């Protein structure tokens, strides 16, 4: 019944489709398997017309569950004639390699990329990070870093952000915390928080700049966050006996918590899956 | 008393040199008194790295003379926390007196439109109880802003339309603002 | 009036030895409408928040419309400079006083 | 009674003349959509903006802005005379073997000396009037070159002139005559960039309530 | 809004399960406003003063 709707009039019926899925009072239906959106998403797809909506809202459309509802959508624009823009194309493959990070799907992350990558040494930084060696694709990392400061290319705003933060995923798997400790320092940042283990044995001569920095970002609580509040509860609880027992509540509301953030991921299990494990 | 006056009962400056040195310069407040110190750190203003970068911000709103529009909210808001951290103001600027900017200037500028207006027209129907279309010209808004010449305020803006405003036959106005060299004949 | 005499060797303080009598009237009655103005918008102004500060902000908000303005040297030298971009026009070379066209002078004109 | 004989410049083309075969004073370059203002030996590139669009206003009038004064003191850039040397470079139109070399003179202006005391007026804290003396004393020094001649005044010698060099009004029949004269921003609706998760967490927090990373990271490895 | 492209999604750490709030909704947008947008207000300023009004 999408052929009933004649040209000149394409652009009104899809403009009144983002206005459907941009309602608001589609959260009654966020704690559900078969949402509308996903009921919808799915006829969007089988499309090809339409099914390039403005796709950074497919990307937010995973607040539903929708997640291969979505990739199809995002897929079917990568292998489409839909060259108006290079800034379209781009955008398209900023939320596809965001929705495999969320996905946790690594490979397909590393391929997209040094398939969109401009520089030489972004590629050869992603191949060293994939394969897991991190030394020498920090080194390219700092190498493409450089070249871009003084150079002819313009890197797009989003190979910089790569190479900014897979410098810091390869220093925290080569274990520089010192540096990174620093680094968190230089600027307001929850990397502070991830030295828990910052060649520390004591944990209690700073436990206020820690609860500090808990407090202050423990508000749009994550997991994460979460396990390090449940964490200094329990030194309080081991430094100071005769403590609390809330570390029994805190406990309890990150199992929650995480079992929210299990049933907002697939049903099959992905390699997202393993952390909340 | 008056056998006992001097010079040298104030602390003042009197050299117009510096007096225009100090309005031009921007300034940014900093902090050396204790209490006002924990006050400033209480009510979570930050140091002033911020209240420079808010300087900064502030001066670079593309100001009303280039846009050729009435400003917005952003830029009312941009402009006059700027104006705020040059004057010592550290701290956050109401959402309602943006909006008592705006119909400031509405009324300000009805009253210079409305009294250039009515000058150039005798409205028989108004002005009573019982010919065609005219635009006012430059030369009109030097004619009325001298025969009702309190409606201004008196700044750089009526200097300057006072002094640059009207154009000899000669002027090249309609122009790319360099093409009236005279090497642009040759 | 002890004004007068003051306003006489005030006049006189800057080599002013000769004027009419109704001048040190005119500066006094000049002195009060602006001393009273003055202590009644300090007034609203300390009813808002007498003291010195209260003095300046009052003496600020009407310095901006009346009085002689101050340092104006370099606002006139931009001024100025705004004006002196352009060349200077041809003139005539037949040595005398050349009119503007006729709509530009007061001739053609009636009533 | 002067005691030699001077030869002092105040053109620009002259002082451009004396002042080849030596080192420049501004160094700019217009590259392609982009252009850069640097020193001769982190200096910014700018996109096309408002105010180079301003700046340029000044080079196609070969004077100083006003701004600059206190700056290029600050900068140890050098002088020549009182005025400096823009080297352009335009790179659009290269030659092969190098850019195509402009060099230009700015001059400086009454404003540039009013700023230049204003900014002068800082460290030094004096009067009006020894800006006065100061002033004077530096244009006599460096305002040279005036046409004080005096030629022939043509109304005292009327009689030894042609007749019609001047304009009179006439008187004509019964009066006189004197002389005269969409899609795209459909599709992009949510793409706004977070540099990072407490970012976010702040800008959603208080609505209810440049390579810095690579230089830091260079300057922690020359402090170990 | 979660914009970063990058592997750990603009955060410390890369588990990217753990780092991600658990209950979200849709992010504050606008449409083109092209249609309510006026080039040009001191027109509508003068038109709001100068009438016609016969």
């Amino acid at each position: 019944v999408y052929k009933s709707i004649p040209k000149n009039e394409k652009y009104g019926f899809v403009r009144s489709i983002i206005t459907l899925l941009s309602k608001p009072y589609h959260t009654r239906q966020i704690s559900s398997r078969t949402n509308v959106i996903n009921m919808l998403l799915d006829s969007i797809s089988k499309i090809e017309s339409l099914e390039l909506p403005p796709h950074l809202v497919k990307y937010l459309a995973i607040s539903y569950n929708a997640w291969y509802q979505s990739i199809n959508i995002l897929e079917s624009i990568q292998s489409n004639t839909s060259i108006d823009n290079t800034k379209i194309i781009e955008a398209n493959e900023d939320a596809l390699l965001e929705l495999y990070v969320n996905l946790q799907e690594e490979d397909m992350f590393y391929g997209l990329w040094r398939r969109r990558a401009k520089y030489t040494e972004t590629n050869i930084g992603l191949s060293y990070e994939q394969i897991g060696l991190w030394d020498k694709a920090q080194q390219l990392y700092e190498v493409a870093q450089v070249k871009a400061r003084s150079g002819a290319l313009p890197y797009s705003q989003s190979e910089y952000a790569l190479w900014e933060d897979n410098w810091i995923q390869c220093a925290e798997k080569l274990q520089h915390w010192d540096v990174l400790t620093e680094l968190a320092k230089h600027e307001g940042f929850t990397d502070l928080l991830l030295e828990c283990g910052w060649r520390v044995a004591d944990w209690n001569s700073d436990r206020d700049a820690l609860e500090q920095s808990v407090k202050s970002v423990m508000d749009v609580p994550t997991p994460r966050r979460q396990m390090f509040k449940t964490f200094l509860a329990l030194q309080n609880f081991a430094e100071s006996r005769k403590g609390d027992q809330e570390v029994r509540k805190l406990c309890d509301e990150g199992i929650q918590l995480s079992l929210i953030k299990w049933v907002s991921l697939p049903i099959r299990y992905t390699p997202a899956h393993k952390w909340l494990l | 008393k008056m056998i006992t006056k001097e010079a040298g009962k104030r602390g003042f400056i009197f050299c117009s040199v510096f007096q225009a040195r100090l309005n031009n310069i921007p300034k940014i407040p900093i902090v050396t008194n204790p209490e006002s110190l924990k006050r400033v750190k209480s009510n979570n203003l930050k140091t002033p790295l911020e209240w420079s970068q808010d300087i900064m911000n502030g001066f670079n709103v593309p100001l009303a003379s280039e846009s050729h529009s009435l400003p917005d909210t952003d830029s009312f808001y941009l402009r006059m926390v700027g104006i705020a951290r040059e004057h010592g103001l550290v701290g956050t600027v109401d959402a309602r007196c943006v909006e008592l900017i705006s119909l400031a200037l509405d009324q300000y500028l009805k009253n210079i439109i409305e009294f250039t207006i009515d000058t150039v027209r005798y409205r028989r129907k108004k002005y009573s109880d019982y010919s065609g279309l005219y635009k006012s010209v430059s030369e009109m808004a030097a004619d009325k802003r001298d025969a009702k010449i309190k409606q201004l305020d008196d700044d750089k803006n009526e200097d300057e339309c006072a002094d640059e405003a009207k154009s000899i036959n000669n002027g090249n106005n309609s122009s790319k603002d360099d093409i009236g060299d005279i090497s642009m004949s040759s | 009036p002890r004004d007068v005499r003051l306003l006489h060797l005030l006049l006189a303080s800057q080599s002013i030895h000769q004027y009419e009598d109704q001048v040190p009237l005119q500066l006094m009655d000049f002195a009060h409408r602006y001393t009273q103005g003055v202590l009644k918008d300090a007034l609203v102004y300390n009813d808002y928040a007498l003291g010195v500060e209260d003095i300046r902000l009052a003496i600020a908000a009407r310095t901006q419309y009346q009085f002689k303005p101050t340092a104006p040297k370099e606002l006139m030298l931009q001024l100025a400079a705004e004006r002196n971009k352009k060349a200077l026009p041809q003139v005539m070379g037949t040595w005398g006083v050349r009119l503007p066209p006729e709509k530009y002078c007061l001739t053609a004109k009636e009533w | 009674r002067p005691k030699r004989l001077y030869n002092f410049v105040e053109d620009a083309d002259s002082i451009l003349k004396k002042y080849e075969q030596y080192l420049h004073s501004f160094e700019f370059h217009i590259y392609e959509n982009n252009y850069k203002i640097c020193a001769p030996a982190g200096l910014i590139l700018t996109k096309n903006n408002e105010t180079l669009k301003e700046f340029l206003e000044y080079v196609a009038r070969g004077r100083i802005p006003d701004a600059i004064m206190e700056v290029l003191r600050d900068c140890n850039i050098q002088f020549y005379e009182g005025n400096l040397i823009l080297q352009v470079y335009d790179h659009t139109n290269t030659v092969d073997v190098r850019p195509r070399v402009y060099r230009t003179l700015l001059k400086p202006n009454d404003l540039t000396t009013y700023y230049d005391m204003m900014s002068y007026a800082d460290n030094a804290r004096f009067s009006d009037s020894i800006y006065q003396q100061f002033e004077s004393e530096i244009l006599t020094l460096t305002k040279r070159n005036l046409s004080l001649s005096v030629p022939l005044n043509p109304y005292e010698h009327r009689d030894m002139l042609e007749e019609t060099a001047f304009s009179e009004p006439h008187w004509d029949s019964e009066k006189k005559s004197f002389i005269h004269e969409n899609y795209e921003q459909l599709m992009l609706i949510m793409n706004e960039r977070t540099t990072t998760i407490t970012n976010s967490t702040f800008a959603v927090s208080l609505t209810k309530n440049q390579f810095s990373r690579l230089k830091f990271i260079e300057q922690w490895r020359i402090n170990k | 809004r979660s914009n970063r492209p990058t592997i750990t999604g603009g955060s410390a750490m890369n588990a990217s399960a753990l780092n991600t709030p658990a209950t979200t909704k849709l992010p504050p947008y606008e449409m083109d406003t092209q249609r309510v947008m006026s080039k040009r207000k001191l027109r509508e300023l003068v038109k709001t003063v100068g009438i016609d009004e016969g």
